[PDB]
DNA sequence: TACGTAATATTGGCCAGCTAGGATATCACAATCCCGGTGCCGAGGCCGCTCAATTGGTCGTAGACAGCTCTAGCACCGCTTAAACGCACGTACGGATTCCGTACGTGCGTTTAAGCGGTGCTAGAGCTGTCTACGACCAATTGAGCGGCCTCGGCACCGGGATTGTGATATCCTAGCTGGCCAATATTACGTA
DNA sequence: TACGTAATATTGGCCAGCTAGGATATCACAATCCCGGTGCCGAGGCCGCTCAATTGGTCGTAGACAGCTCTAGCACCGCTTAAACGCACGTACGGAATCCGTACGTGCGTTTAAGCGGTGCTAGAGCTGTCTACGACCAATTGAGCGGCCTCGGCACCGGGATTGTGATATCCTAGCTGGCCAATATTACGTA
């Protein structure tokens, strides 16, 4: 066969996705999630396509940056693997969590 | 026009209009739009400068948003001015943490 | 169950490893092959410390009860 | 009726791609659901404000401007959509 | 029919030509520049607004824009900004 | 004869006497209270101003304050502030 | 009823609030309901905080709200804590909170 | 004669300083640091005494809350001891840097 | 002339008390100089803005209001000193 | 009959080569790369209309400036004492090391719904044009809110006596090791055939 | 002379006792705490003057409300992939476990300067009055900036070769173990004293 050591394709994918700018969540699942969340606020609502695009650009930027901070917390704990506690510490410090 | 008299490419008329229609204060002085339009033009040129540079480094003739993002996030001071801003379609800077590299 | 001294000697003979058995290797053999108490780990640690000083166990890795050892012969 | 079962449309490989762009090499198994909840709260906070803006404009269509205004409200200003 | 939306697109182009005559710009990138100018406009204007209120003044003059620029912009970016500002104001009043 | 410095002190003492008729308040505490009232005043007024501007309106009406309160306050605090505001407007309008 | 506060059933000054809204460059024109609503919201939040801070004061055996009582109040209420999340209350201290792992076993 | 174990007076001091609200930096050192930093911005400057109290209230509040985040970063790394690297992680995440 | 040698008036026991109110049990030896640098950066950023305001008011005395306005500028609003 | 000398058999000790564990250099395969061709759509330019900027003119008022007051920011000194400093000492913490199990990544093939281009159907966004209910602007009317003044009850501060938590020391229990006693096996000697 | 049996001695195993270590419980010591006493002064109330809010009238325009236009949001549809998914396999990473050295906590004696409160000095904050330069506002005017239209070169997409990096194998390097070789000791038999 052939097998790369664990972590090699992870690094290839880091280099790859830090090189590009296209969105990483599939557009229709995200759109349906947006409509679902919005219904619980006001029923019978329409969305401009650009409004969903704005929500997705913003959400993904938020998640990428949050994963940066999470990564720094993990490294702080001498670890290479991100864990929910790294996210929770990140958000705690960001002032989102209490 | 007030732009020529000030030597600006940016519209002093439009900026004076917006400052009045914007409920910033009762009255807007005659120098205010000129100064502001000039600051706006200056920062514009700073970002266009650095992002045309990015474009050329990337072998392009045309500025796309990634070039603006490269521009802003490689410049310390622009990076700080836009630190809570998100540049649609601009991506991130290539940066892998050291300990993740194979030894 | 035999004395901890006998259980350690049994764990080393029963593991034909190239480097005898470490404290962890011996420690898990005793837990599965004998009706041993809750204080197994301290009693193993104490027994290795005494068997090295006596020269019953001689060391192949580490320094002290934390390492890998073989029987003298 | 109660709405549910759409957040799982934010899949594991998608969260993985996001983590990669964030520079993450190794990802715990419990991260994926955690990232689903975080992303829900974020969208909630933003869409709520966006809808408050649509309501006030007496509209039935959420505009990109409503979203931009809400992001701005939340300290997450976004360029390129009508800023 | 047709509907009119103003933007700084033409002026961004004009300035792009000064700094990089042989390079162009996409629509998306153009929309970012537009966002940027509006945002920075709002930010200076808002600060200038507050400065006036703090000092019990009815007027936003260049001096408020100037201080606004110094609270807002970081160091080197402010220094240059104050220059271009004072410069253009001078040239303007000496062309009355 | 020192310059008149306006304050929300008198109102704050009123509310406090309705809600705790035997409780006092120190200088610093009242300064904080006064900064709270100014702060929230500025935040709501600001958001209303933005709402008007966003909708090309020249007027800040109780409807703008109301939406400002909904964007600005958290859940329950908003709910209660909205009903206590609509109540005041309804009165005011009839009397 | 001569005052606009009276006409509204408020303790907070609708007149002064209308003044500040005009002398504040918020919009060209300020509606007649705006100061009333705002003065009333201001009153509601005021009472909400005084409630909790008179309570703190009493827990502490005191007749007077000092700023620590306002801080105890704000930071123990989730929603007040959030409204004032980027705010610093002179002379108010912190909430007693020792981390678990720091406790002797 | 008598000696408390390490961590016992530390924990006693945590409870003590979390009970009070008084400033913890000595007032005159702080003031001299404020005048020095301001001097390097503009010479011959007077300070209202309350302006120095305001800078000290804010400064100490900032450091207290920063030590809170620093403490969590330390605990996150299975440690009990705060280190410069915990402060730096805190400030990075906060976006101060 | 150059001014120096004042930051050390923020002493080791003072930084320790602040750490205690922050819930810190054990403090590395290198934290003290690090906290001095942090506080200087903080004081620099705020006093810079305070003075900018003072300058604009054509005054020679920095007012509590100048500081309050500056704290607010940085997203560090302070209650109990005006405003 | 016993001891000594010489010879043969079994056991004891140390050393060498071979085997296992390691690192460096070289070889092969795969992935990110790059280059010249090809079509495709939006950058960018001109075009002509129109609405927002400009110019030229009136009126009133914001604030620049000058003059005067008196607040409070500053300096400086001596005295008390609590806090800061620095040094001695040792506990418990951080970090270095080993080590074991599975939770991860990698790479197959099978399963799926995202994506696209398609036509069709209309809610509702968004622009105009009417007009009146609402808010700006105003003078004249006046009573809520301000500072000035005053005083006493709340609380900061202190000294005396109390409750809870933590640490240290002592006692008790359990395990381990050593010594003694008993039992079994082997060897030798004596007696009988 | 040989064989068998009995007795004695030695060695090994098991049991019991004593000592040492670890854990748990109790007591003591210190810290925070809880208590009235006591004295200083700022919260809070009374007053009376003033300035900002109320009152009633004009007058103009924002926006609500209606009527029409058509943009973009939306719905079901059916192929063509590439992305999602589920699984096999195994390694490197996380975490648990232990061990050592010293950094950081605690306490003490000595050293340093903060704080206090009391005094003496003027810079400059902040408030008044005068007068005018500057900006709001309106009516008229004009070209800068807009959308609509068009077209073409910058760049996305792709197929066909090139370079670099990662993973694996083969060559050279050290330490450890078992076996081999050499020598010693112990037992035997004969000859001599």
């Amino acid at each position: 066969p052939h097998r790369y050591r664990p972590g090699t394709v992870a690094l290839r994918e880091i280099r790859r996705y830090q090189k590009s700018t296209e969105l990483l969540i599939r557009k229709l699942p995200f759109q349906r999630l947006v409509r679902e969340i919005a219904q619980d606020f006001k029923t019978d609502l329409r969305f401009q396509s650009s409004a969903v695009m704005a929500l997705q650009e913003a959400s993904e930027a938020y998640l990428v940056a949050l994963f940066e901070d999470t990564n720094l917390c993990a490294i702080h704990a001498k670890r290479v693997t991100i864990m929910p506690k790294d996210i929770q510490l990140a958000r705690r410090i960001r002032g989102e969590r209490a | 026009t007030r732009s020529s008299r000030a030597g600006l490419q940016f519209p002093v008329g439009r900026v004076h209009r917006l400052l009045r229609k914007g409920n910033y204060a009762e009255r807007v002085g005659a120098g205010a739009p000129v100064y502001l339009a000039a600051v706006l033009e200056y920062l514009t040129a700073e970002i266009l400068e650095l992002a045309g540079n990015a474009a050329r480094d990337n072998k392009k003739t045309r500025i796309i948003p990634r070039h603006l993002q490269l521009a802003v996030r490689n410049d310390e001071e622009l990076n700080k001015l836009l630190g809570r801003v998100t540049i649609a379609q601009g991506g991130v800077l290539p940066n892998i943490q050291s300990v993740l590299l194979p030894k | 169950h035999p004395k901890y001294s006998d259980m350690i000697l049994a764990a080393v003979q029963a593991e034909k490893s190239r480097s005898g058995s470490s404290r962890q290797s011996i420690q898990k053999y005793i837990k599965n092959h004998y009706k041993v108490g809750e204080n197994a780990d301290s009693q193993i640690k104490l027994s290795i410390k005494r068997l090295v000083t006596s020269g019953a166990l001689k060391q192949t890795k580490g320094v002290g009860a934390s390492g890998s050892f073989r029987l003298a012969k | 009726k109660v709405l549910r079962d759409n957040i799982q449309g934010i899949t594991k490989p998608a969260i993985r791609r996001l983590a990669r762009r964030g520079g993450v090499k190794r990802i715990s198994g419990l991260i994926y659901e955690e990232t689903r909840g975080v992303l829900k709260v974020f969208l909630e906070n933003v869409i709520r404000d966006a809808v408050t803006y649509t309501e006030h404009a007496k509209r039935k269509t959420v505009t990109a401007m409503d979203v931009v205004y809400a992001l701005k409200r939340q300290g997450r200003t976004l360029y390129g959509f009508g800023g | 029919r047709k509907t009119r939306k103003e933007s700084y697109a033409i002026y961004v182009y004009k300035v792009l030509k000064q700094v990089h005559p042989d390079t162009g710009i996409s629509s998306k990138a153009m929309s970012i520049m537009n966002s940027f100018v509006n945002d920075v406009f709002e930010r200076i204007a808002g600060e200038a607004s507050r400065l006036a209120h703090y000092n019990k003044r009815s007027t936003i003059t260049s001096r408020e824009i100037q201080t606004a620029v110094r609270l807002l912009l970081p160091g080197e970016l402010a220094k240059h900004a104050v220059s271009e500002g004072t410069k253009a104001v001078t040239k303007y009043t000496s062309a009355k």
